[PDB]
RNA sequence: UGUGGCAGUCAAGCGUUCAUAGCGACAUUGCUUUUUGAUUCUUCGAUGUCGGCUCUUCCUAUCAUACCGAAGCAGAAUUCGGUAAGCGUUGGAUUGUUCACCCACUAAUAGGGAACGUGAGCUGGGUUUAGACCGUCGUGAGACAGGUUAGUUUUACCCUACUGAUGAAUGUUACCGCAAUAGUAAUUGAACUUAGUACGAGAGGAACAGUUCAUUCGGAUAAUUGGUUUUUGCGGCUGUCUGAUCAGGCAUUGCCGCGAAGCUACCAUCCGCUGGAUUAUGGCUGAACGCCUCUAAGUCAGAAUCCAUGCUAGAACGCGGUGAUU
């Protein structure tokens, strides 16, 4: 039992929870919603999306 | 010796099995003559140790690995890791490999001496494996043929190769490997070299379709 | 499932009926290949008969070499775009659909496999384990 | 003429008629072979179904492509309060099958059975078992007169039980009274076990245990009036279909000149008894056992209970059996579980099976976090008190 | 019933020897109404007429499945026969087609009926009016046993029937039950192991038990994944209008992104049992016929068969126990 980190969001993902896309050039994307996987067909930027992790690391947020 | 065997009825053993000079390891749903080619003219020599690779059977494709070291993809699991980490000695290396280019067994045509990889795995993987395993890693295909695990089966001793290959490329790789190389076929004229059968210094497993010409140019490349 | 297929396939979810055209992901020459029918489906009224990863599909070539068109071949799905469900938990799904040329055995016709390659189908079928490149 | 492609049915005709059930309590049709050697214990147990979680286990099944292996499944967590025993009743078997004789009640019924027996109990006097409790105030000889013809008679002793609902996060307040039958041997033991346990409690510590398969009795999720497409699964008809394309388009040929009762019509969907079988338990848990839901491998304290409680239902704080797959009816049903007819040997049964990891989220949405103290860590601190 | 279609009867011969392993001429006796003729009894104050889609149920002259028995059956596969219809018989190219013929798949792609089932179920592609064109025929209007193109398909609010739903009266009222009767459901394959073993000159090459998956069907649920989204829940966006910020109206749910709950999907998950009696057949003792013979008396085993165990309703004038009875 491994809990995976999003790929989009930063959030834990629990066994048996969201999708996995195995992208074309083979990188493996783990999503834990369809939140930041409908995000993530969208060709959103994680940076700029102001709930992740990755937001608030480049912002410096606590 | 050389000894034909099946895997429940398959007749690729390179796949279902890694044999290498310390250690072997097998699939876990073989039968009892599967068994009994390797614990027969083993015995009690090296440890034989049942394993799955990332949840499949299909552990001599997944990793790769030499008397020194073993190298497992990224997508294997905690229970398998530490099951690989107790049943082998500790005089062998095993760290998992972090790339999205391949499984390993295809890429890593590798012997105590001297590896071949894909030419698409990159300087940080590499030099892991040039690290791990202590062989001196090149980059190169025979005639063309970018997985060099699958079609080229390799020892110590010397080595069969890709069957449709250039003399160039022969004597080119024997300039390389330091070993002698025969292109030839295995499994009844089946040219997946590699992956059709297993070799160390004092065995080689092959299949039930090897027939006994073919079989007479494995033992006499790997002078057994 | 099937003959020269090795070990009891679980079920996924049938994605590919037939008429899809999937992409050919090895070096024989098909750029595309084509279902026409799927090897151990089953007999329903008005059902087409779905591939899915890992299964067995009787295929044709549209775009590619002239050798290969106008002939039925074997092929095996290897993957599939339509997210599926492993056991140990994820639901997961490729980019887009591909295939591999083969014969009625299980051996490739070509020498390399492009692109990622689902374990369901690495697994079942021997010989595209070999040939494959990103397993998973 | 013949059909011209020959094909199977839609629908099940030994499910027929689907109408809706008596009552939302599913009977029991058929309890456990009685085997006179065991020691006398129930052979059902009325709970009430939470919900559903997500189970990651380690599947250890020799032979097959997923042994020693994690796998996550569903389960549904049944609620299980203690219920308590109010009396019991005897069957002698007569040519026309069982007849009850004889039923003795306790001496004092709680008011969770007494508001069973009146549908107004706001207007009512409470008057129940009043003629009936004042047989106690001798020394209990016609009791003990009902006790003896319950012994010398009937052939299987039925004991009453009732739930109790005031331990249960229903608005409901009022129990379902039931019979289970008694699988002890010599009916004398049966009875005396049942005057020994007259207004005391049975947990089911004693009635199920860990591994076992059970069969689960309810009433389905009931769906209103319901046309035939969504009933019984029937093609739609193309777009063409003047009067519409959700139908049978054939009811039947000519001769018979009427219509039979294998076609399939619109009418009510759900509501119906069912009983499935072949479930197994996967745990049995106490309501005074703190950490409910940790595991061996786990080893964190909490409960069972979501975050913000089961969807429509509320808090286990209660026994709980939670058992392996779907289960019919939906949430806050009378659930009937019974133990199994037949001695199964498959080895999908006699599996022992300790968990490694339940799923404890919130099921109100997409939930992220297992313990609010885990989310209190991940997020960080709040606008609120720091 | 000629006519299709189907089944016996004898038997010359074919089949290495050899009428019967299987063929079956020459004759001959029948059955079927799934064909087409004949008739013209019913219907012309009109039983809406082909095909397809849809959906039931029935029959068997069985394609597959179960269990048997034979070969010019060693194994393997094939062919035939028997009890058998419990269960299943597909996806397509072309054609309006029924019929066909290919391409795959499959365990197998059997044959049929119910007013050539089914138009107040649909479609209306076909034939079959009126428009029009062409060919041949005709002096001509027009004809065709021909080809092609365009061509309103109406009504159920009755009665029965079915599917659900109440319901008076059997002292009132409530709870717990029993159970007649009616329905009943599971199906087929693959892999490992058995075992490269048995059998075989080799070539090749099984089965019984165990295990794991799958095909088709069925019943359920909705933790997860996916769909939906009038929670118009949050956000964004355009046009206009409230003087502007803010907060909003209107664009017959204004559009777009995400979206709980509910509902839902082999696009999700779980579950689908076991004993008794038999048919074909194989027998045991055992006569008939002082040997013989499974049969006559008796008796043992036996199938997807039947019946219970199980599962669904419950007699609304089938029944029981118990609380209270102003």
């Amino acid at each position: 039992m491994k809990v995976e980190i999003d790929s989009f969001s930063g959030a834990k993902i629990y066994p048996g929870r969201g999708t996995l896309f195995v992208r074309g050039d083979s990188k493996i994307f783990r999503f834990q919603n369809s939140k930041s996987a409908s995000l993530f067909k969208q060709r959103k930027n994680p940076r700029r999306i102001a709930w992740t992790v990755l937001f608030r690391k480049h912002h410096k947020k606590g | 010796m050389a000894t034909r065997t099946q895997f429940e009825n398959s007749n690729e053993i390179g796949v279902f099995s890694k044999l290498t000079n310390t250690y072997c390891l097998v699939a876990v749903g073989g039968s009892e003559n599967f068994y009994s080619a390797f614990e027969a003219e083993l015995g009690d020599a090296i440890p034989i140790v049942h394993t799955t690779i990332a949840g499949t059977r299909i552990i001599g494709r997944m990793t790769a690995g030499n008397r020194r070291g073993l190298l497992v993809p990224t997508q294997t699991t905690d229970q398998e890791l530490q099951h690989l980490r107790n049943s082998l000695p500790d005089s062998v290396k095993i760290q998992r490999v972090e790339e999205r280019l391949s499984a390993l067994g295809n890429v890593i045509c590798c012997n105590d001496y001297v590896a071949l990889v894909h030419p698409d795995i990159d300087r940080e993987t590499e030099e892991l494996i040039s690290d791990v395993l202590g062989v001196e890693v090149f980059r190169q295909t025979i005639s063309g043929n970018i997985l060099v695990g699958s079609y080229c089966s390799l020892s110590n001793q010397g080595g069969l190769v890709h069957p449709q290959t250039s003399v160039q490329d022969q004597e080119e790789l024997s300039s390389l490997l330091q070993v002698p190389l025969v292109a030839g076929t295995v499994n009844r004229g089946s040219s997946v070299v590699g992956a059709g059968m297993v070799v160390n210094d004092y065995l080689a497993v092959t299949g039930l379709d090897t027939t006994a010409p073919e079989l007479s140019v494995i033992e006499s490349i790997f002078r057994l | 499932s099937g003959n020269g297929a090795q070990g009891t396939k679980f079920r996924i979810s049938l994605g590919l009926p037939v008429g899809a055209i999937m992409n050919c992901a090895d070096n024989s020459g098909a750029r595309n290949l084509y279902i026409i029918a799927v090897k151990g489906s089953g007999s329903r009224l008005n059902r087409l008969p779905a591939a899915s990863l890992g299964d067995m599909v009787m295929a044709t070539v549209k775009k590619g070499k002239p050798e290969l068109r106008k002939k039925v071949m074997p092929a095996i799905v290897v993957r599939q775009a339509k997210s599926w469900r492993r056991r140990d938990g994820v639901f997961l799904y490729f980019e887009d659909n591909a295939g591999v040329i083969a014969n009625p055995k299980g051996e490739m016709k070509g020498s390399a496999i492009t692109g990622p390659v689902g374990k369901e189908c690495a697994d079942l079928w021997p010989r595209v384990a070999s040939n494959s490149g990103v397993v998973v | 003429s013949h059909r011209k492609y020959e094909a199977p049915r839609h629908g099940h005709l030994g499910f027929l008629p689907r109408k809706r059930a008596a009552s939302i309590r599913a009977r029991v049709k058929a309890f456990p072979k009685d085997d006179r050697s065991k020691p006398v214990a129930l052979t059902s147990f009325l709970g009430y179904k939470a919900g559903m979680t997500t189970i990651v286990r380690d599947l250890d099944r020799p032979g097959s492509k997923f042994h020693k292996r994690e796998v996550v499944e569903a389960v549904t967590v049944v609620d299980t309060p203690p219920v308590v025993v109010v009396g019991v009743v005897g069957y002698v078997e007569t040519p026309r099958g069982l007849r009850s004789l004889t039923t003795v009640w306790a001496e004092h019924l709680s008011d969770e059975v007494k508001r069973r027996f009146y549908k107004n109990w706001y207007k009512s006097k409470k008057k129940a078992f009043t003629k009936y409790s004042a047989k106690y105030a001798q020394d209990g000889a016609g009791i003990e007169r009902e006790l003896a013809r319950i012994k010398k008679y009937a052939s299987v002793v039925r004991v009453l039980v009732h739930t109790q609902i005031r331990k249960t996060p229903l608005a409901q307040k009022k129990a379902h009274l039931a019979e289970i039958q008694l699988n002890g041997g010599s009916i004398s033991e049966k009875v005396d076990w049942a005057r020994e346990h007259f207004e005391k409690t049975v947990a089911v510590d004693s009635v199920f245990e860990q591994n076992e398969m059970i069969d689960a009795i309810a009433v389905t999720k009931g769906h209103g009036f319901e046309g035939v497409t969504h009933r019984w699964g029937t093609k739609k008809l193309p777009r063409k279909t003047h009067r519409g394309l959700r139908k049978v388009a054939c009811i039947g040929a000519w001769h018979p000149a009427h219509v039979m009762w294998s076609v399939a019509r619109a009418g009510q969907r759900g509501y119906h008894s069912r009983t499935s079988i072949n479930h197994k338990i996967y745990r049995v848990g106490k309501g005074d056992d703190e950490a409910n839901g940790a595991t061996s491998f786990d080893r964190t304290k909490k409960t069972i209970t979501p975050m913000g409680g089961f969807v429509h239902y509320g808090e286990i704080k209660n026994d709980f059996i939670m058992v392996k797959g779907c289960i019919p009816g939906n949430r806050k049903r009378i659930v009937t579980l019974r133990k199994s007819l037949y001695t199964n040997t498959s080895r999908k049964a006699l599996e022992e099976v300790s968990l490694k990891w339940i799923d404890t989220a919130s099921k109100f949405g997409k939930g992220r976090f297992q313990t609010p103290a885990e989310k209190h860590a991940f997020m960080g601190t709040l606008k609120k008190d720091l």
